[PDB]
């Protein structure tokens, strides 16, 4: 398990040295950010109608009078760039607020917890996360338990012993296609169906599927060598 | 999930057939690309959304031919064969309850077709019905549907042997209930109120967009070859501004508002993506995340810029 | 040898789950998988 | 006692009640102590 995560926590410097583009979703905030300054800069360059973009080539040349007439175009035009400007940033901030409020989540039912919430930290059964720094962002690296090698079994939902159906404690039953077990679900190791691995209700008579095999009652065994041990007793007993 | 894609000619809608226009047009130097931007920046997350919701499965998995569940009858949720696109029963149902130029405007496709969010549905519900939670968090394991609901029954923290001794009942409780989950659909109207709602709004606004045209915004008139027949070249370009300067602020408006309705079903199909991760693919301890009751488990359904989930519960 | 093709895209390699109502597989094993998680 | 587990006596607790609690043991040993009885008393003969 050590090896494993040593070996899968490898693979991740690995993949950050190695490609270009893994912070895809960071660098575009960054782009977004810059294309927007860039975009603002670029409408001082336009007339909107006035004589010129530079407002020292109006005054230096209109009057007052002929001059507002064309400082006006381009105060109306900036204006509505800066507005512009202001409203694709506030509809893009709510964008990166929704993800900051996303990742103080996964800060706090990942880094600070272990999720049983299906796909939030993960693709597996989340086991523990650790948060990573980066520019205007974070980067949460989630370890997760992945089930690997699989075998078919048989299986049935409760045994039939005395009349009486059992039915697992925890685990589930299988077999190999002769001999019966009582396993974990999430892993395969097999254990004998005793008393102490399943429960009883009702009797074999109203579980659809039930199997018919023996369940194990470990107080049999040290109560019948305690016969045994009565038994000889009683022999060495028919000497005197 | 998603809305219309859409983009427009910035150049067509202020100024079709009209080089004059197009030639003022020019003093706004980006007034127009940026607003292109914003509709691609839209329309490039519609295909986003889809797929946060629906691509979450590996593999394409298919239900056996054989139906021993036990009981439980999905047919009426499961692929129907005898059809041009695999739709089920419902999703059939729920794709005809909701109802569906020459401005430079034009409506995009999605880049997965009808049969493509169809076949992702068709996948996760075989995979529920197969594997249970398995199949997402690792390779899709097979076990029994009632013994894989006895599973669903401890998570509720109710004994398996209950689920064993009702199995029939419990069969009989899914099928009724997914019986009256298709009359429900068929008989009343507003049901897909949501749906029916976005496809409204794009319908409302593209609408607006249009009629803004015949607008004068204190011009002379609406139409370009009356003012550049009836005016001179220095007076003429006036009222060709005029439109330009209201027209402009009537994409503005729109694209404005496209970013706002976005932003909400962006937020839409992300808790959708996150009902078919911890609904679908797994099983929930959240209160009223996946319905009223205890939530056991729940199948996704298909619908037009939509999914619906069939929340199943212990109550 | 190169161009520019186009085609229908895939959904996901076909898989057909081998459900039996009395078969259920296993994991005699399992991996521990780190992924990595980028947030604005 | 299967269904059941203990923790400090019964003073402590607000509202608890008095009722018998069954040890599947106790019987499994007093069906071996008649097993036991009856093997005793067949040895009286010899
Ligand atoms: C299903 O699992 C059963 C439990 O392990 C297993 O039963 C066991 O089978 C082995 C042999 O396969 C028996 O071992 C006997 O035979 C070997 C080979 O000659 C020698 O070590 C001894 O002779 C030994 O007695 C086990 O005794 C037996 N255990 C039980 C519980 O009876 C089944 O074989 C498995 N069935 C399959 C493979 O489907
Ligand atoms: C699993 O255990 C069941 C319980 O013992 C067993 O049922 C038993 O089946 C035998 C064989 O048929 C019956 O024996 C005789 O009785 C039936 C009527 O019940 C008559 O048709 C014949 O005389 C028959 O030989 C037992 O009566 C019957 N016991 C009960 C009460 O059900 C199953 O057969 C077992 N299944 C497996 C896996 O072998
Ligand atoms: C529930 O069980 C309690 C524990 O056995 C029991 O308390 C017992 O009550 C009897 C009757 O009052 C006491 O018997 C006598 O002894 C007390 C002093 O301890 C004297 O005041 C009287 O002589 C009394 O009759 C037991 O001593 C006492 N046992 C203990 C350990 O305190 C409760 O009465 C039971 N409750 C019910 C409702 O049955
Ligand atoms: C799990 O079972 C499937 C199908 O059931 C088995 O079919 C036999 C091959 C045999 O294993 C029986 O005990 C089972 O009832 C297996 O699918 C088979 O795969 C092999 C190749 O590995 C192929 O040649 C067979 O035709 C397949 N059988 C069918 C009916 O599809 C599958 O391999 C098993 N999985 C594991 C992990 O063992
Ligand atoms: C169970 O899976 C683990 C891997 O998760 C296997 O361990 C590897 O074994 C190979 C040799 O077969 C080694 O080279 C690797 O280094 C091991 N993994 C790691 C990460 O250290 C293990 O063999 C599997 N067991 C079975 C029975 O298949
Ligand atoms: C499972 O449900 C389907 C419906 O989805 C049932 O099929 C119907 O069966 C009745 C009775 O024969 C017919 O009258 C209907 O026309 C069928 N409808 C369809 C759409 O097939 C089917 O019988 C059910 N099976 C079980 C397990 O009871
Ligand atoms: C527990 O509730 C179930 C319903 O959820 C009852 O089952 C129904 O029983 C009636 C007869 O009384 C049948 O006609 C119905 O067909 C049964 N339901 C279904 C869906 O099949 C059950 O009787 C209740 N048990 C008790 C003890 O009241
Ligand atoms: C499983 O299905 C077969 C038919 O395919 C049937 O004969 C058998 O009785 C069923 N077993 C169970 C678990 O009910
Ligand atoms: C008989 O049992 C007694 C104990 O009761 C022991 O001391 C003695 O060695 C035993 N002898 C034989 C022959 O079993
Ligand atoms: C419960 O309420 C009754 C009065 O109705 C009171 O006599 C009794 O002491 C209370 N017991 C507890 C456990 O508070
Ligand atoms: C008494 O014990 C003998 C063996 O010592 C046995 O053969 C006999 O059946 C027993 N009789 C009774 C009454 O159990």
């Amino acid at each position: 398990i050590a090896n494993q995560f040593n070996s899968a926590i490898g693979k991740i410097q690995d993949s950050l040295s190695s490609t270009a583009s893994a912070l895809g979703k960071l660098q575009d905030v960054v782009n977004q950010n810059a294309q927007a300054l860039n975009t603002l800069v670029k409408q001082l360059s336009s007339n909107f109608g006035a004589i010129s973009s530079v407002l020292n080539d109006i005054l230096s040349r209109l009057d007052k009078v002929e001059a507002e007439v064309q400082i006006d175009r381009l105060i109306t035009g900036r204006l509505q760039s800066l507005q512009t400007y202001v409203t694709q940033q506030l509809i893009r901030a709510a964008e990166i607020r929704a993800s900051a409020n996303l990742a103080a989540t996964k800060m706090s039912e990942c880094v600070l917890g272990q999720s049983k919430r299906v796909d939030f930290c993960g693709k597996g059964y989340h086991l523990m996360s650790f948060p990573q720094s980066a520019p205007h962002g974070v980067v949460f690296l989630h370890v997760t338990y992945v089930p690997a090698q699989e075998k078919n079994f048989t299986t049935a939902p409760a045994i039939c012993h005395d009349g009486k159906a059992h039915f697992p404690r925890e685990g589930v039953f299988v077999s190999n296609g002769t001999h019966w077990f009582v396993t974990q679900r999430n892993f395969y190791e097999p254990q004998i169906i005793t008393t102490d691995n399943t429960f009883v209700s009702g009797n074999c008579d109203v579980v659809i599927g039930i199997v018919n095999n023996t369940v194990y009652d470990p107080l049999q065994p040290e109560l019948d060598s305690f016969k045994e041990e009565l038994d000889k007793y009683f022999k060495n007993h028919t000497s005197p | 999930v998603s809305m219309t894609k859409t983009s427009v000619d910035c150049t067509m809608y202020i100024c079709g057939d009209s080089t004059e226009c197009s030639n003022l047009l020019l003093q706004y130097g980006s007034f127009c690309t940026q607003l292109n931007r914003a509709l691609t920046g839209i329309a490039v997350e519609q295909d986003k959304n889809t797929q946060e919701v629906f691509a979450q499965v590996k593999q394409i998995y298919k239900t056996p031919p054989i139906k021993d569940f036990g009981g439980f009858n999905f047919s009426q949720i499961l692929p129907d064969p005898s059809k041009p696109s695999k739709r089920s029963f419902i999703e059939d149902l729920l794709f005809n309850k909701v109802t569906l130029k020459f401005n430079g405007l034009t409506v995009l496709p999605p880049l997965l077709t009808d049969e493509m969010i169809a076949q992702y549905t068709s996948a996760l519900l075989a995979g529920t019905i197969t594997s249970g939670w398995t199949f997402g968090a690792g390779a899709a394991l097979q076990i029994p549907f009632a013994m894989q609901m006895a599973y669903r029954f401890n998570g509720i923290g109710v004994t398996q042997n209950v689920l064993y001794e009702n199995q029939k009942l419990i069969a009989n409780q899914f099928n009724s209930a997914i019986g009256k989950i298709q009359d429900s659909l068929s008989s009343t109207a507003s049901a897909l109120g949501k749906l029916q709602d976005v496809v409204n709004q794009n319908a409302q606004a593209l609408n607006t967009l249009v009629k803004q045209l015949s607008s004068n915004f204190g011009a002379i008139s609406s139409v370009l070859n009356d003012i550049l027949s009836r005016l001179d070249k220095v007076e003429a370009e006036v009222q060709i501004d005029r439109l330009i300067t209201g027209r402009l602020q009537s994409l503005q408006t729109y694209v404005t508002q496209q970013l706002i309705r976005a932003a909400e079903i962006r937020a839409s199909a992300n808790l959708a993506a996150t009902k078919m991760s911890e609904c679908v693919l797994g099983q929930s301890k959240r209160v009223d995340f996946c319905g009223k009751g205890y939530h056991l488990m729940s199948f996704p359904q298909s619908a037009p810029h939509g999914v619906v989930f069939l929340h199943v519960t212990y109550v | 040898s190169q161009s520019i093709i186009a085609y229908t895209m895939s959904l996901g390699a076909e898989n057909s789950v081998a459900y039996s109502n009395n078969s259920i597989a296993i994991p005699t094993n399992f991996t521990i998988s780190v992924t990595t998680e980028i947030l604005p």
